[PDB]
């Protein structure tokens, strides 16, 4: 009989079935978000950005003065 | 200005010098063109007959095997020896005019070199 | 910016008055310029032009020397030239629009670029540029020999346009046996400066052909005349010579059917024109199909060959019957193909018809009828698409040295009788059988065999 | 004491090269005095001039349209009816294809066999083709023997007799007709691309249908089919060379008059279920076939979009490549150089597809399976250098090959015809070469900007691919390839 | 594909290795997080040497003032707190990291061919490590610090021949003072880089014979490229051990530790219970269960 | 297309020194 | 780390020589023809030092 790998090459349909057990699939007319992931991704890379100014500068700053060196400025 | 060496006493011996050297070593000025320096000569030996570059490859063959057998060619070659006998200028010349025209109506470099 | 949403007209456009209704039918104005060059042009109402150039030379001219020079020359056609590279080209093309094309035929091959017709001056100049002066680099032709050479290799997957070939190279002995698709070994020893000696030598005024479709005739010849009034006036040398009598071909290949093809001689040729049209009525009778085709009424389904061998004879792949005319010379015949089993018996049936055409009383005057109303619609609605009428211009421009009018043909199509089918094809029987095959021939009859018919 | 370069055959060789160099370094001003290869408008006023294409309106509805050219000598007589594919019922799929092989056949008196020898007694053809949401049925005919030809078409249109033996007959044909299409694997190509593309919406079903659907029409679909759907106000008469737009329209009047009568308005019928473009792949691996075959594809244009001439303008300068054309390495467009520079694919064809409230563009590539990547980023990086950094000498070219496109694709009897009944059928107009001119005109590079980032810039695409694809980018390659981040 | 105008900058050779081996490669469609903690471990160490370089910018290594010097980067130093309390409980968590990634491997037997080069060069890896911890806890000299240097390395005398000569040797002087103090961060400094050296030589190997799977199966068939599928995974994975680590490091800083290492080393008293890092526990667990130190 | 690029480099520009200020928060150079 | 670049690169697009031509038709493998001759250096430089 057809081997039913290439009757799918034979028979394209209009109606696609996906797997939708880890993801729901939206209803067909419903608009791409595509605005939401890039905002939540906005919210964690600002906080990423916030991460590294902190790590560069705790190094920076450990690597400058020190209090007893201040202390003995006079 | 325009210095050759008929009317240019230094010139002339500037001249005099390179074909002593090159003589020396029995390869002509164009042979020291290096197809990976500007990939435009690397056309213009692409587009040369077989016989020409197959002549240049023996030529610089010949040189680098007297490079390392600290020696020169012998005084008989030498003497038959033809520098400045160009196979290569008007070829370069003319894949050079052909890339400056493509550049400057539109067009898209037909060769690239790699980075680095 | 807004924009009227294009179903409502553009705010203020300032479209002309259309044409009257009816304007006229133009004629074809020729000019001899006195080099011995021709510059033929006719008007247009459609806003496109095509300009041509055609020229008496090909396989037929080609020697032991070139061998291949036609079809290199169709491949190398606008590429550098002396005056400008190829980029240059090819962006003058794109630039004003239009379209570049060459053909290459046996007797004669042309140059054809088609723009609007605002662009007359610029196909010209172009045009008698990348013809009167070529540069035939070294690298572009090896790139082209390369491309030729990979085509050669990609051919046996038509095996009408093989056969075809091998029917003019069995069937004729030294012109029309020059081959046209340039074989490997005369591929190999093509080259730059063969193809420069042999254009230089053929490509000369007495044979130069400079036609128009929508161009009016002043503005071309003002700006045709500068660029080819030069050129030299030679003595225009003779046309090569050639035999018909020939036999058979055979070639072996895969296991997918066999195709068989028979062919006569007819030596009537294009200036012996009731010949002519008599043969091109012959076969618009004859014709047929491929039994595969799903287009519709109208494309020769009620052709004797169709009705018969396909509405009668299955697990025949393909049956149709073509001719070929040259300038003093013919070529028309059968071109089948079929299951392997099934060969003999497909030779016989081509036979068969091929004789019953022949015999008086076999053909139908409502079948006859059918043809010559057939063939007169084909021709008329061929010269439109104004690419046609520019050809069509060029080529009876080279071979009649003049446009024979239109009314020439439906008036031969129109008197062509009964008598005159079966005359023709008495006399058509008559010259020796010409044959080839291709595929599994290792079944097909003798070409003895195949002859004692016809005779 | 040194050789000349007589002898010492590689001199020779160079003498005879440099000798051809220096000969052709001198130019001509007689034959470059016309060239200009830089691109540059022009106004084609003086000759975009054609016959007025008469338009008249049968109160039954019925739009009839012609553009004589009495010095003519054939014509082109035909309906467009506004139905196809896109309106079936998701069971009824096939119908309108079938129904055309069918309406081939016979009438009440047509008589198949006899009908045929009609058609090529008179010498003419006739001929018919569905689309998605078109339809044609032409004849190209001579003068003084169109009448016949449009009869025949009315009486073929209105009183077609459907039997059960031809409808085995074509059933089996168009079987047949099913059987033979994978061979074309562009068109196989293009009809996964549109299920995958417009999935769950009419335009995602073939033209042909399942062949479930083949084997259960029964003529009663077919009938029920035409009545609801060759109504009058969905029909254009369309004619051409040497006829009279008179004597048409009384023909018109007096022949079509047993029309079904009805109210499906596709309008109204595209307004229920319309068409939603919704961002997926499908890719057939198949690793025994020798080249790879794939489409990529953004949301078009819809037919009365005024961006349409833009979307039509990016896709002349996206220009179609082939390994045999006359170009080569030298093209106007940037995709076909770097194609064919590199040599990534045997070839590619940028396509627009216009359809009711949607449209489709993309650039169809087919290369060998081991250049599937460089030949993918080729294709990204220039759509969206149209979406970021046109060029005024690019757009100029583009067009001017528009124009010249459009200008000499309509050339004869039959394709007039064709421009008349497809642009009344979209538009509700035929548009008129200046005012088309004008509109392509109107498109710089501020436009063409303007346009790809409404289209192109960050949007979902949809891809078809078959063969061996193993190099093929996934889908979240082609996604972020849609912008730059340079800008 | 002739390469004759460059198309892609990864594809030029400035990038090409790096697009190869880090974008390019492909990966099991079906990896769980356990290959992210093996690009843990590599970031853990990477953490390890930047701090620990910040921190060799203060400390000196002599016996008199090593102690006090620790003391004045945790008090005196502009956030020197966050810098030692970063590298020891780094320390702590590049252990915790590296042991997941190991009974990951003998989980789903990773071991097994063709990828023994892969595990015996992890073996290597995991004795760099305990080498370089060691001398490392060494440094900031404390009672801990001092006594298991000295039992540590006062258990290379199990040696049959030559195993006074050798301990005699290490300890540079009879006992475990200044010399060795020394000798401990000379070395104690050197070492991450070799360890850097067989990490690439780990993953080289790897990146010759392809990656396991949870299912141990052949998996040419379904594989995705590494960029950016396992990128992300691998960023889930950063991001929750960056909150673990600084629960570690801001609330409970010394629970991983022994309080007898917050006083000065006095070779006269010896403390009541002397154990190693609580990751050398289980080695030494071994050691002194089985009796006779040989 | 030269201004288009003069406008991305100076927005380039303007992110380059947002960041800069962001790494380095001088009041002490902002107030004058 | 920049030594080891630093030869990456070299390798990438091979060595000059004194005459500064192309140099892809006489060519000979590294060891052990230069292994010596860098023997030899390396003895020298070992007296100097
Ligand atoms: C060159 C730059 C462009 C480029 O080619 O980038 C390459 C590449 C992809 O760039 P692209 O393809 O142009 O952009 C695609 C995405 O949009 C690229 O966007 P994205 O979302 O992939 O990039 C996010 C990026 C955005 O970066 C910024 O915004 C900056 O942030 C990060 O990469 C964060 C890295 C992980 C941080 C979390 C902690 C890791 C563990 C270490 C913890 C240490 C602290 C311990 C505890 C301390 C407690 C106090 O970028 C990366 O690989 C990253
Ligand atoms: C460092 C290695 C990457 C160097 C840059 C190469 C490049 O073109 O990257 C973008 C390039 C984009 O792909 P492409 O094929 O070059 O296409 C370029 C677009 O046509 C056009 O792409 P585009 O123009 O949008 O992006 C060019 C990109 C180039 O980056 C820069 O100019 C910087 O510029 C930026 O991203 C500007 C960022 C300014 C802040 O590659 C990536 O985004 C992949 C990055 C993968 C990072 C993997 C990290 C794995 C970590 C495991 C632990
Ligand atoms: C500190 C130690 C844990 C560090 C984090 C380990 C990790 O990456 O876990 C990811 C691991 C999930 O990794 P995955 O990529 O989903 O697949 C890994 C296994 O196939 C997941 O296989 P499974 O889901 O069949 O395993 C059951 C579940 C633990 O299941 C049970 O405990 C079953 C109930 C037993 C008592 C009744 O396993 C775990 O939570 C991971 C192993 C813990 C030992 O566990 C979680 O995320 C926890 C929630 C589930
Ligand atoms: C100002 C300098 C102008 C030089 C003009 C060209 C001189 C060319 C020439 O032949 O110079 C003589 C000499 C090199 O030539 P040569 O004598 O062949 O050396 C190798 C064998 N003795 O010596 C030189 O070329 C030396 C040039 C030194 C230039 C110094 C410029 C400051
Ligand atoms: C350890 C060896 C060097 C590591 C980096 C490397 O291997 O490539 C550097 C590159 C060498 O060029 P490569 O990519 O080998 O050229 C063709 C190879 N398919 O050499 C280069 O051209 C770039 C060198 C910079 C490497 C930084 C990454
Ligand atoms: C410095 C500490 C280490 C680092 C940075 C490291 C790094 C890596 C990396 C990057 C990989 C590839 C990604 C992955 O599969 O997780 C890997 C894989 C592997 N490592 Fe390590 N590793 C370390 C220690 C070890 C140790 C101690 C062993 C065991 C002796 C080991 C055994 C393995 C094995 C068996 C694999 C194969 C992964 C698989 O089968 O899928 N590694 N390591
Ligand atoms: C080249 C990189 C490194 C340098 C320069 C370095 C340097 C130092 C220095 C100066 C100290 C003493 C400071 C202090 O007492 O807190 C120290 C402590 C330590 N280091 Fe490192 N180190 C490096 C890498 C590592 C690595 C890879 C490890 C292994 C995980 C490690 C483990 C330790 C430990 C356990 C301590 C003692 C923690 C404590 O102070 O209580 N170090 N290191
Ligand atoms: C750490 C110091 C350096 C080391 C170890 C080093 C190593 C090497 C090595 C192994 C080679 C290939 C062998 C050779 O051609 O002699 C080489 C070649 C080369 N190096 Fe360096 N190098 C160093 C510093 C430099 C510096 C400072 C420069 C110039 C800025 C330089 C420029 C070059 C060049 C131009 C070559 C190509 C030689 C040729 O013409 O074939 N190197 N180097
Ligand atoms: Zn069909």
């Amino acid at each position: 009989e057809i081997p039913a790998t290439v009757a799918a090459v034979k028979n394209p349909s209009s109606k696609i079935i996906y797997d939708e057990h880890n993801h729901e699939r939206f209803p067909p007319g419903d608009p791409s978000k595509r605005a939401f992931a890039y905002f939540v991704l906005t919210g964690g890379r600002f906080v990423y950005a916030s991460l590294i100014r902190l790590l560069v500068l705790k190094f920076v700053l450990s690597m400058s003065a020190s209090k007893d060196v201040l202390a003995l400025a006079s | 200005s325009f210095l050759d060496p008929k009317k240019n006493w230094l010139a002339a011996q500037h001249m005099k010098s390179l074909v002593k050297r090159l003589s020396k070593y029995g390869l002509r000025y164009d042979d020291l063109y290096d197809p990976y320096y500007d990939l435009d000569v690397k056309e213009a030996l692409n587009r040369l007959p077989k016989e020409v570059v197959d002549a240049r490859h023996a030529r610089l063959k010949r040189a680098i095997d007297l490079s390392m057998k600290h020696e020169y060619l012998p005084e008989d070659l030498q003497a038959m020896q033809t520098p400045f006998r160009g196979y290569l200028q008007d070829m370069l010349a003319l894949v050079k005019r052909e890339r400056a025209e493509r550049e400057a109506l539109g067009g898209l470099p037909l060769y690239q070199r790699s980075i680095p | 910016s807004s924009l009227p949403s294009l179903d409502i007209p553009l705010g203020g456009v300032v479209l002309p008055d259309p044409l009257p209704d009816s304007v006229e039918q133009s004629k074809t104005k020729i000019t001899t310029l006195s080099n011995g060059l021709k510059i033929a042009s006719e008007t247009s109402p459609n806003p496109a032009a095509s300009i041509g150039l055609y020229l008496d030379c090909g396989s037929i001219y080609e020697t032991p020397f070139s061998s291949g020079a036609s079809h290199l020359l169709e491949r190398m056609a606008f590429k550098s030239t002396t005056n400008r590279s190829h980029f240059r080209i090819v962006r003058e093309v794109e630039a004003i629009g239009g379209n570049i094309g060459a053909s290459a035929s046996r007797e004669q091959m042309g140059y054809t670029f088609d723009a609007l017709k605002t662009y007359v001056p610029q196909m010209v100049e172009l045009l008698v540029d990348c013809v009167r002066n070529p540069a035939f680099l070294d690298w572009e032709v090896n790139e082209e020999l390369r491309k030729v050479k990979a085509e050669l290799g990609e051919l046996s997957n038509n095996p009408q346009g093989l056969l075809l070939e091998a029917i003019h190279s069995a069937g004729y002995s030294g012109a029309l046996a020059y081959p046209l698709l340039a074989p490997e070994a005369a591929l190999n020893r093509l080259d730059g400066p063969s193809l420069e000696e042999f254009v230089a030598e053929n490509y000369t005024a007495p044979r130069m052909v400079l036609a128009a479709a929508g161009v009016e005739h002043e503005e071309l010849v003002s700006i045709a005349e500068p660029l080819l009034s030069d050129l030299p006036n030679v003595p225009r040398p003779d046309e090569p010579k050639s035999v018909y009598v020939g036999g058979d071909f055979r070639r072996h290949g895969e296991s997918g059917g066999t195709h068989v093809a028979l062919a006569f001689e007819v030596p009537g040729g294009w200036h012996k024109e009731k010949d002519a049209i008599v043969l091109t009525v012959l076969q618009m009778l004859m014709g047929g199909g491929g039994s595969f085709s799903a287009g519709g009424p109208g494309k020769g389904m009620h052709s004797r060959l169709y009705l018969r061998v396909l509405n009668e004879y299955q697990q025949i792949q393909s049956f149709s019957a073509f001719n070929s005319i040259f300038n003093n010379t013919g070529l028309f015949g059968i071109y089948a193909s079929t299951s392997p089993d099934f060969a003999p018996k497909a030779v016989d049936i081509a036979a068969k018809e091929l004789i019953a055409i022949a015999s008086p009383g076999q053909v139908t005057q409502v079948q006859l009828d059918r043809a010559k109303k057939s063939t007169k619609s084909a021709v008329l609605m061929n010269l439109e698409s104004r690419m046609i009428a520019s050809e069509d211009i060029g080529r009876q421009i080279l071979t009649y040295g003049e446009r024979k009018p239109l009314e020439q043909f439906l008036k031969a199509v129109d008197e062509i009788t009964l008598n005159d089918i079966t005359k023709i094809s008495q006399k058509i029987i008559s010259s020796p059988l010409t044959m080839a095959s291709y595929g599994d021939v290792l079944s097909v009859p003798s070409y003895e065999s195949v002859n004692r018919k016809f005779h | 004491a040194p050789p000349p370069p007589t002898a010492m055959i590689y001199d020779r060789a160079a003498e005879a090269i440099k000798s051809k160099l220096r000969q052709l370094e001198n130019p001509d001003p007689r034959f470059l005095k016309h060239g200009n290869p830089r691109p540059a408008l022009s106004d084609h006023t003086r000759i975009l001039a054609a016959p007025e294409t008469r338009v008249t309106t049968l109160p039954n509805g019925l739009r009839v349209a012609t553009e004589s050219s009495l010095a003519a000598r054939t014509a082109t007589v035909g309906v467009w009816i506004d139905a196809g594919s896109r309106f079936e019922t998701e069971e009824t799929n096939g119908t309108a294809h079938f129904l055309e092989h069918m309406i081939f056949k016979g009438t009440e008196r047509r008589n198949a066999r006899e009908l045929e020898e009609e058609i090529e007694n008179m010498g003419g053809h006739l001929n018919a083709y569905t689309s998605r949401e078109q339809t044609t049925y032409y004849a190209k005919v001579t003068d003084s023997d169109v009448p016949q030809a449009l009869d025949i078409l009315a009486d073929i249109l209105q009183n077609s007799r459907f039997e059960e033996n031809r409808i085995s007959r074509e059933r089996d044909v168009i079987l047949r007709e099913m059987e033979e299409v994978e061979g074309q694997t562009e068109e196989v190509i293009f009809d996964h691309l549109h299920a995958t593309a417009f999935q769950y919406t009419p335009l995602g079903r073939t033209i042909l249908g399942p062949a479930q659907n083949i084997k259960t029409i029964t003529k009663a679909h077919l009938q029920s089919y035409i009545q609801t759907h060759y109504t009058a106000p969905r029909m254009v008469i369309a004619a051409s060379g040497a006829v009279k737009h008179e004597d048409i329209v009384e023909q018109v009047k007096k022949l079509f008059t047993k029309l079904s009568t009805d109210a499906t308005t596709t309008a109204q019928l595209v307004a229920k279920e319309p068409a939603i473009f919704t961002g997926s792949e499908v890719r057939m691996l198949d690793d025994d076939i020798p080249l790879a075959q794939f489409a990529v594809a953004f949301e078009g244009a819809s037919w009365k979009d005024p961006d349409s001439i833009a979307l039509m303008v990016m896709q002349a300068m996206l220009g179609s490549w082939n390994k045999t054309a006359g170009g080569g390495k030298h093209m106007g467009s940037e995709l076909a150089q770097r194609v064919g520079i590199n040599e990534v694919a045997e070839s590619i064809m940028a396509f627009n597809t216009n359809y009711k409230d949607t449209g489709l563009f993309g650039v169809y590539a087919v290369a060998k399976p081991d250049c599937l990547d460089d030949l993918s980023y080729a294709i990204m990086q220039e759509t969206t250098k149209l979406v970021y950094r046109v060029s005024e000498d690019d757009v100029t070219r583009a067009c001017n090959q528009l124009k010249s496109s459009l200008l000499l694709h309509i050339d004869g009897t039959s394709p007039v015809a064709e421009d008349i009944g497809r642009q009344l059928l979209t538009y509700g107009r035929r548009i008129p070469f200046a005012e088309l001119f004008a509109r392509i005109d109107a498109v710089d590079a501020s436009t063409i900007k303007r346009v790809a980032n409404r289209f192109i810039y960050d949007k979902d695409v949809a891809i078809a691919a078959m063969g061996p694809i193993q190099r093929l980018p996934d889908y979240n390659w082609f996604r972020r390839r849609t912008y730059w981040n340079r800008y | 594909t002739i390469r004759n105008q460059r198309f892609s900058l990864l594809k030029e050779p400035i990038s090409s290795t790096l697009n190869q081996h880090l974008i390019d490669y492909p990966t099991p469609s079906n990896l769980s997080y356990w290959w992210g903690f093996g690009s843990l471990a590599g970031i853990c160490l990477v953490i390890q040497i930047v701090t620990g370089v910040f921190l060799a910018m203060h400390y000196t290594p002599h016996v008199d003032l090593a102690f006090n010097s620790v003391e004045h980067v945790m008090r005196d130093v502009e956030g020197g707190w966050l810098l030692r309390y970063m590298h020891a409980n780094g320390a702590s968590m590049f252990f915790i990291v590296v042991y997941l990634h190991i009974f990951r491997g003998l989980y789903y037997a990773s071991y097994s061919s063709p990828r023994e080069f892969v595990w015996c060069l992890g073996v290597v890896i995991f004795l760099l490590m305990i080498v370089t911890a060691f001398t490392g806890y060494v440094l900031p000299w404390g009672q801990m610090s001092f006594w298991g240097a000295t039992v540590i390395t006062s258990l290379a005398s199990a040696i049959p021949v030559v195993g006074d000569t050798i301990v005699t040797w290490l300890w540079g002087g009879f006992s475990v003072d200044n010399a060795t103090l020394n000798r401990f961060f000379s070395l104690h400094y050197l070492l991450p880089f070799l360890l850097v050296g067989a990490s690439l030589l780990h993953l080289a190997a790897l990146h010759q014979y392809g990656s396991n799977n949870p299912l141990g199966v052949h998996s040419e068939m379904d594989q995705i490229s590494f960029y950016p599928y396992f990128y992300v995974k691998d960023l889930v994975g950063w991001v929750a051990f960056a909150i673990f680590f600084s629960i570690w490091i801001f609330y409970a800083p010394n629970v991983l530790g022994h309080p007898d290492n917050y006083i000065p080393a006095n070779p006269m008293s010896t403390p009541p219970h002397i154990v190693p890092e609580w990751y050398f526990l289980p080695i030494y667990a071994i050691l002194r269960s089985i009796p006779d130190k040989s | 297309i030269q201004p288009a690029d003069v406008k991305a480099a100076a927005m380039w520009g303007v992110a380059a020194a947002t960041g800069g200020l962001y790494l380095v928060q001088v009041s002490i150079l902002v107030l004058p």
